[PDB]
């Protein structure tokens, strides 16, 4: 079948693709990420990721939990700095139940304060777990430096707001962003007019990422240095941004082979020529509706990172000068064509690509057309892309034992 | 357009076989991508104490050069095509596979020959990866989870190969030879014991033309007694208690003897585990969850995590659970965990069984989403069961379940049995095995 | 008339003579503590004083003047809105098991 | 390491019915 798609006069979107799968899948995306938080109501969105499965006007927290598990369904939340996502899974004989539970969470939650207060310390858990993975320190402390207010906001609540988030801020945040204009309802293995029936019946309701640059240095006790160095980018959808996406793979954005030596990654090889001590490196490419970021992510030892980062910085530098050949670029295209299609292979990874476009575009982009956009990329744009990285103002962030780590200006 | 009618429209699986004994299968879909790989009936179970770790050691060098694609030349063709490449190994089974596009099939198959067939195993690389794997063991010494299961199999399956690890001891890693591997490869990698299989946007017929092109050259025969066979292995009831108070948390794992792959009561048990479910401290349901174990654990904070596993081997397996908890909270868990098992052995209701069944339905469906896990399900099922089972037949087997089935089956394999137990960390509070064993029955 | 009878019974009971309200007196119980826990700090911290004052009276075996006694029409049912909620939650837990 | 950990021989103490590593203990558990 083909992906249905439309829009409501209230600005709401619907899609549908009856894949004939046994298990349906429905996902309500939205533009209510963490960038929409001011300095006052921080940690709000982290509470909302957990505020699902709470009391509603349509049902209680107990009915929701068991009513889902009785049919063996699923309920999961995903967030980005821009977008949020409420998603379900179930069998297509059980769609109508999960919707009634889904919308009561989204549309009309009550957020009774005691349930909220019992939920606050869960933040300390979900945060500190995900910060075991050291990248989450770096990336969060990185966006705090590159950008000022909006996209610099953390997905994860800071420590001082714990037990201070009110229901008042939530309902405000609900009413201020959970609007039909910002939403995009999506369903797979499901018919189109059903979601029309649901949305018309129920969902029919009512800052800038200013770049600054800078640097963070989180000295900690750990033998490995985690570090990143980036510059301002192009927003998603620009052909300019596709050039970075190509440039990302030219440098090598992680191994394709298990335990491979990353033979084609110009960075990992360029570092290997200088360094002979365990390391890792890869291309970082973040994109957003207003802006994005590009550069590379670093892992090294405490007494060798100062060599690794310079080598990566020079490899990008040579490519900006003009040192780049077509087949190298053609290879990165074949990678990018693969990275996209392999992402949307599953129902889930597909589902993220559908509504992201739907919120960021007035229509779904078929993947075949995306492949055409890849081929449209010129090698010179990829070079001018690298020029921006070198010439543009930088943003930096690290964590570890920084006894030998340089700064921006030394690079 | 119901659940059953979607099961009806599932693509039927193709199969075939080469003259040299090799098996072939596939599933066609409308995807632009495709996953293809090889699945072997080889692992550490087939290994002796002196070649313990070989099958894991080969996992490195298979992607480090061949007779025709020496060195890293192999890696360059994969990354050139944008595909991925991956491997894994188990105590029974080993698999290499490629994740690539629909058009790039004939090169994917081309490599999987040259990987299996012509692995040069360069002596320089043999010594490099020797150092690497000793570095991996030091890392896996910290992955406390992997330690427990490795300790667990050591005790359940004493005096047998299954007690071994996939990686084997560091000694054999140091005391290994090229000759030991050529013996291992020339013995086990035979077409009859192997499987090629795929899934995605391809066709079965396309796969055959490449199999004969490449895989016709395999050794489809062997000497009178070259290929070993697997006897049953001796489960035993035992405990291992690796005390380490310096570490802040306590991993635990208890289990019993399992049926095996092909035994039909595996279905009923996957429900029984699913009734108990699984938990981490990140799940937001908390007290209101259905599994009264998970409900209690989130309430009283008896733990940070637990789960329910059923590892299935050729004619036996492990059945039990894993859990993490503070050293002042173990005795409470083993008193509730065993309670739920004995609860089911004595009295379980259709509602919660029905709750468990609906979970098992979704897991199989949700697990089969993507060309990769599908061809995994093809590969091992053709090795374990000999065929593949479609979801229609799984559902049919589920349909024959009710409360009566669960009470009986759990009573066979939980009630008053001699389990295996494992611990690692401040396990001082851990009940001694006669108290564990005391709670494996009731006085009711 | 019954309203007049309800009123007389209230004064006959006498927990107005100790300045208490009705809901201050209810039997401590699982469904109740849940409801009490959900009270706000203002209303709760008032409940504690209405009680601790009353106990200080019964110790002395005294009461308050008529000017401070609780009036029938002023008998606030501050706890029932939260309590009837809890009992509803309980019956769902029971009904869900059945 | 942890993989170097192996159980010693208990066969001096094991019951005679369960001294064969190659057989399934279940068949005589009912008798044991």
């Amino acid at each position: 079948q083909d992906l249905e798609f439309t829009r409501l006069p209230n600005g709401l979107v619907i899609a549908s693709l009856e894949n004939y799968a046994p298990a349906s899948r429905i996902g309500l995306f939205i533009k209510a990420g963490s960038r929409y938080e001011n300095s006052n109501n921080l940690g709000t969105s982290h509470l909302l990721r957990l505020a699902s499965s709470l009391t509603t006007k349509g049902a209680s927290s107990f009915k929701i939990t068991r009513g889902i598990e009785a049919v063996g369904g699923k309920l999961s939340v995903t967030s980005t700095r821009e977008n949020m996502a409420y998603t379900v899974e179930c069998l297509r004989d059980d769609v109508d139940i999960l919707m009634e539970f889904l919308l009561n969470v989204t549309t009309a939650p009550e957020f009774r304060r005691w349930e909220v207060a019992a939920l606050q310390p869960q933040l300390r858990i979900d945060k500190a777990v995900a910060l075991q993975n050291p990248q989450a320190h770096v990336i969060e402390n990185l966006h705090a430096a590159a950008y000022r207010n909006a996209l610099a906001n953390s997905l994860y609540c800071p420590d001082y707001r714990i037990g201070k988030v009110t229901p008042v801020e939530l309902h405000d945040y609900v009413q201020n962003h959970f609007t039909s204009a910002r939403m995009a309802l999506i369903g797979l293995g499901v018919s189109h007019p059903v979601l029309k029936q649901v949305a018309e019946q129920f969902l029919n309701i009512r800052a800038k990422a200013k770049y600054h640059g800078g640097e963070i240095r989180e000295q900690n006790g750990d033998s490995l240095v985690h570090a990143a160095l980036v510059a301002e980018s192009a927003a998603i959808g620009s052909a300019e941004a596709n050039a970075f996406s190509v440039l990302q793979h030219v440098l090598g954005a992680g191994p394709h082979v298990k335990r491979g030596s990353n033979a084609t990654s110009s960075l990992y090889q360029a570092v290997a020529k200088g360094v002979h001590q365990p390391f890792d490196v890869s291309a970082f490419n973040a994109s957003y509706s207003d802006s994005g970021l590009f550069g590379f992510y670093t892992i090294s030892q405490a007494a060798s990172a100062g060599d690794v980062i310079k080598a990566a910085y020079n490899q990008v530098k040579t490519i900006a000068q003009g040192n780049l050949s077509n087949p190298d670029v053609q290879a990165a295209k074949n990678k990018l064509k693969a990275g996209y299609l392999m992402s949307v292979e599953s129902s889930e990874g597909f589902l993220d690509e559908v509504g992201s476009q739907a919120l960021a575009a007035g229509s779904y982009t078929p993947p075949s057309t995306v492949l055409q956009q890849i081929d449209a990329v010129a090698d010179a744009d990829v070079i001018n892309a690298a020029k921006k990285f070198v010439s543009g103002r930088k943003s930096m962030a690290a964590s570890g034992n920084l006894g030998h780590t340089p700064f921006i200006d030394e690079l | 357009a119901t659940y059953a009618q979607a099961l009806q429209s599932v693509p039927e699986t193709q199969v075939s076989q080469l003259d040299n004994g090799l098996r072939v299968a596939s599933e066609q879909s409308s995807q632009p991508t495709c996953t293809v790989g090889v699945w072997i009936d080889a692992g550490s179970r087939y290994e002796s104490e002196k070649n313990n770790g070989a099958g894991y050691f080969v996992e490195h060098l298979a992607f480090k050069g061949t007779k025709n694609r020496p060195g890293n030349a192999l890696e360059k063709e994969v990354e050139s095509m944008g595909a991925h490449l991956n491997a894994y190994s188990t105590r029974e089974h080993t698999a290499y596979y490629i994740k690539a596009l629909s058009k790039d099939l004939p090169k994917a198959v081309e490599l999987l020959a040259d990987i299996v067939q012509n692995c040069s195993l360069e002596d320089s690389q043999i010594e490099k990866e020797r150092d690497v794997i000793l570095q991996e063991l030091q890392e896996n010494d910290t992955s406390m989870r992997d330690v427990v299961f490795n300790y667990l199999h050591a005790t359940a399956f004493q005096g047998t190969p299954l007690a071994q690890s996939v990686e084997g001891p560091s000694e054999n890693v140091r005391k290994l030879s090229r000759a030991d591997l050529t013996e291992y490869l020339s013995r086990h990698y035979k077409a009859p014991r192997m499987v090629l299989a795929a899934a995605g946007g391809l066709e079965h017929r396309q796969l055959l033309d490449l199999a004969q092109k490449h895989f016709s050259g395999l050794s489809g025969t062997y000497d009178e007694d070259a290929v070993p066979t697997l006897s049953p292995c001796r489960f035993t009831g035992s405990q291992i208690c690796h005390r380490e108070d310096g570490l802040p948390l306590a991993h635990v794992a208890i289990a019993v003897e399992g049926p095996g792959w092909a035994h039909p009561d595996n279905v009923a048990l996957q429900v029984a585990n699913a009734i108990i479910g699984h938990y981490d401290c990140t799940y937001g349901g908390g007290a209101h969850l259905s599994s009264p174990l998970a409900s209690i654990a989130a309430t009283n904070k008896l733990c940070q995590s637990f789960q329910t596993f059923n590892i299935c081997y050729a004619d036996t397996g492990l059945l039990g659970a894993h859990f993490v908890c503070d050293h002042m909270s173990i005795d409470d868990m083993m008193f509730v965990l065993q309670g739920q098992w004995m609860r089911l052995c004595t009295s379980a209701t259709e509602s919660e069984v029905l709750r468990g069944k609906n979970l098992l339905r979704n897991a199989l469906v949700s697990h089969l989403d993507g060309t990769t896990p599908v061809c995994e399900d093809i590969g091992r099922s053709l090795l374990t069961y000999g065929r593949r089972i479609p979801l229609a037949e799984w559902e049919s087997r589920i349909a024959e379940v009710d409360a009566r089935v669960v009470r009986e089956v759990c009573s066979k394999y939980f009630y008053d049995q001699c389990p295996a137990v494992a611990g690692f960390g401040p396990i001082e509070q851990l009940p001694d095995y006669n108290r564990i064993r005391s709670g494996m029955f009731w006085l009711r | 008339w019954l309203e007049g009878i309800r009123k007389w019974y209230y004064n006959a009971a006498g927990f107005n003579k100790l300045g208490l309200m009705r809901d201050d007196t209810i039997h401590e119980n699982d469904d109740v503590k849940e409801a009490i826990r959900r009270l706000p700090e203002n209303l709760y911290d008032d409940r504690v004083f209405r009680i601790k004052r009353a106990l200080d009276l019964s110790m002395r075996q005294q009461i308050l003047p008529k000017e401070q006694w609780t009036k029938y029409e002023e008998d606030k049912s501050y706890l029932e809105p939260y309590l009837k909620e809890v009992i509803r939650e309980r019956k769902e837990r029971e009904e869900w098991a059945k | 390491s942890h993989t170097d950990i192996k159980v010693p021989d208990f066969s001096d103490y094991r019951r005679p019915e369960v001294l064969d590593s190659t057989k399934s203990s279940k068949e005589s558990s009912e008798a044991r």
